[PDB]
């Protein structure tokens, strides 16, 4: 409890830029030492908890999410349910009294409505639990660069405190506000706070203040934390679709249709009763014994409401949200992390993937395959060669080969730094020489990549050297080491006889040539031979994607033949016909009249031809993707999935319909603007994302044919049975049980499906193609016909068939039934064996095969089977069944397997 | 007054060897005499005790017919009781049916046959 917190919430962070004239008598490291500078961390993992307790904790929570009691309250306000409760109370009300066991039919409605609303609430609660399970792990991974011991390591963003040091650069965020100390250029964004979406300098003269929720655009530097949590400024101010349109339209049409069909059954029932009693079969009996007649009106009205329960699916778009939730939690294991809940379904309808090359297709573990030291193209792998070791070993100060990973079995090491350099040093360690012996030698001026022509050079002992490209540096070169050796002064003899006749016949002709040049007009030490390996899965993956309609279009900043090499080696440019690449400049030349970028010509041309867009800019990728998603030729076009992880990848990645962002070496501005983070950069993970996007849109209709079948069969049974005899055969509790088997439990059952590889054999859908296809409708009407035939055979003639006496028709009081139990059991077990047969759209026939990837389906179907085994023998007079016995079970299970066979017969007779 | 039967079975399903318990409960005064009949070809017939399986216990206002050792060929049909006093008579109908002679076995074979059909179809298509 002793620090410099004299302003306890605005400690120095009030406003720019008249604050740097007086910052607690204007001394930045003095305020640091009064608050703690470079370079120390802590020793005590409780001292961090002291400054947690004293200003403060970083993690800012939302009011989350809702109590379970809140959702039980929420789902008991549907007007259908409250009308059902009211009529249940009235139904038992005209039992007490009338001029026995006429008591349970209302109590069963009341208690069962309590149970069905409890099950729907428990559903919705678990749904929010899986979205929290997503949200926790996406709250991780955002690490920073804290100066701890000089062995600087990445800690999570929540466990940061005040008094520590952050070492920031271009690409990442500001997690906690503060004070500059050291360097640099350091332009930042301020688009989250101020409307000036521009670039602002930061230095120790103007603005030593950094703001959380912004992100650095270029430069580097080093800061000291001021504030965290809600004590931070953004926290204080924070204190003070695509598919579902079709489902809402379809559900409103079903709502109107069922809302009229229930009223038809009600009107027919009251008319049929009053006519068949009092105006005909009459003898009018209008007398003082009224409430039995009002009691029959109550029973008719309960049939109407219990048909409206079935005929309106209570949550239909919640199919999308359930399936997408369970899909998110199982995607997270497949390297594929979803950040916005609309890029799951949208891709989806992918047509093009404007990918990048470096790291996304290749393995990004490159080697040094060839070389030119002994004058020529000798294959895979002397005081001038000592000088060559001085070049290849004294390149930088952060070469960082940490070579003894990962289990010390197979010689597969990884590295740290820009990986061409580590490839260079790695196959200069394969020439059995000590680089670490000569790296001390101590480091004059070793230039960075920043130069006029952008090489990276070194001035050391007066032996000045420089890495950098052959078409960048070899122009400046003066002479060649002659076989150890001597000097041979340049000419266009070199530029055509070596640069063309020897350099251009490189491998295919990759890759990325540099020189490692002597300085003092230069001297050709050697050049290269560089190759990064394509992943072993990529040439299968691009073919598997290519068959699925998606046209991959590689875009990179690279030159020039290199992209052609990797294109033909991967299989994008099938070298039969077409098409052509670019140099980098010509896409800006094609076209501007007059400056330009005419969407007429750019939307026209050259459209299917850019499979390679080499030497790009982020502005060039933005021009391309902005050209693609437009009003164009084919009027289906298009939905694109761009990748990319540069700092300047803001607008392009933002405009496209589904983003992607690398997540090994990928800057944080790219992730905050993204839509899906990949975790191991594999292009096969984009293939798996396309697979899951197929899977959601198939799982919706795979739910929907089951739900639509149960709706049609229940409504026609209720209507026609209620038109011949004066009641529906399904009483008002077991109708709610069929609600609970078709609406919440069914969606949770068969909406969770692992995908296959059969979802990659069809042309991708267009976003106007209808929701109930033809085979869809065939399965619907076929199973509807079979169940109407079985239910009406067991409803009109099951009494002269095996046994026993006709339940139709019956008085009010009543004995339960015996015959209607066989109707109800054949109906429910026939829907349960349908619930396997609705697992195949788009052709048949492997059911059951293979329902063992699901745990949920295989527990819900057999659980509902066992629950109905209990409900039929037990609780008879409440749940309107009776003590059913074999053999009648075994005939009903025979007819259930009957629908399992007849639906398999519907796999034939196509159109 | 006239006899009036109150409680009885409209049906009875039993199986082989069990004991079919049929009863009628009458009210009225005096207590009526009980006659059990059997419906044959549109005419009421008496119960003949050549099977040795009929046991009638008649009290004042309660009766009970108990037919031991049921068989499928003879014992199912239609039965009735006759509660008769000096004022009149009364009658209700209690119907018996027996489920025996296999008894339930035919659709179990149906299940197994249909399993074999669908498994054969899945075998044929996947090769
Ligand atoms: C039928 O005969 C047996 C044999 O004695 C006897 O016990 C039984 O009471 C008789 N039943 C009737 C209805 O006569």
């Amino acid at each position: 409890g002793d620090m410099a917190n004299n302003s306890v919430a605005y400690s120095g962070v009030k406003n720019s830029l008249k604050e740097a004239n007086h910052d607690g008598d204007f001394g930045i490291t003095l305020a640091e030492l009064r608050a703690l500078p470079n370079e120390g961390l802590s020793g005590n993992p409780a001292d961090l908890e002291r400054r947690e307790a004293v200003f403060g904790k970083n993690f800012i929570p939302p009011k989350k999410p809702k109590t379970f009691l809140q959702l039980v309250w929420e789902a008991l306000q549907d007007v259908t349910l409250i009308i059902l409760e009211i009529a249940a109370i009235v139904s038992l009300g005209l039992s007490f009294y009338q001029p026995e066991t006429g008591w349970i039919e209302g109590a069963a409605i009341l208690l069962s409505v309590v149970c069905v609303v409890l099950v729907t609430a428990f559903n919705d609660w678990s749904k929010e639990k899986q979205f929290r399970g997503l949200q926790s792990r996406i709250e991780q991974e955002q690490k920073f660069t804290v100066i701890r011991g000089g062995q600087v390591i990445q800690i999570p963003v929540a466990d940061i405190t005040v008094g520590d040091i952050a070492q920031v650069k271009y690409g990442d965020l500001l997690p906690a506000d503060g004070i500059l100390i050291q360097g640099n250029d350091l332009k930042i964004d301020e688009s989250s706070l101020t409307g000036e979406s521009d670039h602002v300098k930061k230095s120790l003269d103007k603005d030593p203040l950094l703001l959380s929720g912004t992100h650095v655009m270029e430069g580097s530097g080093r800061m000291v934390v001021t504030a965290v949590g809600v004590n931070s400024q953004t926290g204080i101010i924070f204190t003070l679709s695509v598919l579902q349109g079709k489902l809402t339209k379809l559900a409103v049409q079903i709502g109107k249709a069922g809302l009229l069909m229930s009223a038809i059954t009600v009107i027919i029932l009251v008319l049929y009763f009053v006519i068949d009693t009092f105006w005909v079969q009459k003898r009018p009996w209008l007398a003082e014994c009224t409430p039995i007649y009002i009691q029959y009106f109550v029973k008719f009205f309960i049939i109407g409401v219990t048909v409206l329960v079935v005929a309106v699916p209570e949550g239909l778009p919640l199919a999308v949200t359930i399936s997408l939730a369970y899909s998110v939690k199982k995607m997270m294991k497949d390297n594929n992390l979803v950040r916005h809940l609309d890029a799951c379904e949208t891709m989806g309808n992918a047509t093009a993937i404007c990918s990048d090359k470096t790291g996304t297709l290749t393995m990004n573990r490159m080697t040094v395959v060839q070389a030119y030291i002994n004058e020529k193209h000798y294959k895979k792998v002397p005081p001038n060669i000592l000088s060559y070791l001085v070049t290849g070993i004294s390149v930088n100060c952060a070469y960082t080969s940490k070579i003894l990973p990962p289990e010390k079995e197979g010689g597969l090491p990884r590295h740290v730094g820009n990986k061409t350099e580590c490839a260079l040093l790695g196959l200069l360690l394969d020439l059995k020489r000590d680089y670490q012996d000569v790296r001390n030698e101590i480091p004059y001026k070793v230039y960075t990549f920043n130069s006029v022509r952008k090489s990276m050079s070194t001035v050391l002992k007066y032996r000045i050297f420089s890495k950098g490209a052959s078409e960048i540096i070899l122009k400046k070169c003066f002479k060649i080491l002659s076989a150890n050796g001597e000097a041979k002064v340049f000419r266009p003899r070199d530029r055509d006889d070596i640069v063309k006749t020897v350099i251009e016949p490189m491998a295919s002709e990759g890759l990325r040539t540099i020189c490692l040049a002597f300085r003092d007009g230069l001297t050709c030490i050697a050049v290269v031979g560089i190759e990064d390996p394509v992943r072993p899965e990529v040439p299968d993956a691009i073919k598997k994607c290519q068959r699925a309609g998606i046209t991959v279009r590689m875009v990179t900043g690279d030159n020039i033949n290199t992209a052609r090499a990797i294109a033909t080696k991967c299989g994008i440019l099938h070298p039969g016909e077409d098409f052509l690449c670019l140099e980098g400049k010509d896409f800006n030349r094609r076209i501007r009249n007059e400056k330009g970028e005419i969407e007429q010509e750019r939307i026209d041309k050259i459209w299917p031809k850019l499979r390679v867009l080499a030497r790009s800019s982020p502005t060039d990728k933005h021009t391309l993707v902005k050209g693609i998603i437009d009003s164009t030729v084919s009027d289906q076009r298009q939905v694109v999935a761009v990748t990319g992880d540069g700092t300047n990848d803001g607008p392009a990645l933002k405009k496209a319909d589904v983003g992607f962002a690398m997540g090994i070496a990928g800057t944080d501005v790219a992730k905050e603007a993204s839509d899906i983070i990949l975790t191991d950069d594999n292009f096969t993970s984009i293939v798996k994302a396309v697979m899951w996007g197929r899977n959601v849109y198939d799982s919706i209709s795979k739910f929907l044919q089951f739900q639509l079948t149960v709706n049609v069969v229940a409504v026609i049974v209720a209507f026609t049975g209620a038109c011949i005899t004066q009641d529906s055969p399904l009483k008002a509790v077991q109708m709610l049980w069929v609600n609970l088997i078709m609406d919440t439990l069914a969606s949770l059952a068969l909406a969770t499906e692992p995908p296959t590889e059969s979802l990659l054999l069809r042309k991708p859908y267009g976003r106007n193609k209808p929701l109930i296809s033809r085979t869809m409708m065939k399965n619907i009407l076929g199973h509807a016909f079979y169940q109407l035939v079985v239910v009406f055979t067991l409803l009109f003639a099951g009494e002269k068939f095996f046994d026993i006496d006709s339940g139709r028709n019956a008085p009010l009081h009543a004995p339960p039934s015996e015959h209607y139990t066989i109707v109800f059991n054949t109906f429910v077990l026939m829907q349960l064996f349908n619930e396997i047969n609705a697992r195949k759209i788009h052709g048949e026939r492997n059911v059951f095969e293979g329902i063992f990837n699901n745990a949920i389906f295989c527990t819900i179907v057999l659980g509902t089977f066992v629950v109905q085994i209990i409900i039929v023998q037990f609780g008879g007079k409440p749940f309107s069944c009776s003590e059913l016995s074999i053999e009648q079970w075994l005939w009903s299970i025979f007819l259930g397997m009957g629908t399992l066979l007849w639906g398999q017969l519907i796999s034939t007779i196509p159109t | 007054a006239a006899p009036d039967i109150t409680g009885h079975k409209r049906s009875e399903n039993k199986n082989e060897g069990q004991d079919a318990t049929m009863y009628c409960k009458s009210v009225g005064y005096p207590h009526p005499d009980w006659i059990w009949r059997k419906k044959e070809n549109g005419m009421p017939m008496d119960i003949v005790n050549t099977s040795g399986r009929f046991f009638i216990i008649n009290k004042e206002n309660y009766t009970e017919l108990n037919i031991v050792n049921l068989q499928i060929t003879e014992d199912p049909g239609e039965y009735e009781c006759n509660a008769t006093n000096a004022i009149g008579s009364a009658s209700v109908v209690t119907v018996l049916r027996v489920r025996s002679h296999l008894a339930p076995l035919w659709p179990f074979l149906g299940i197994l046959a249909e399993i074999i059909i669908l498994v054969v179809i899945i075998v044929v298509y996947e090769k």
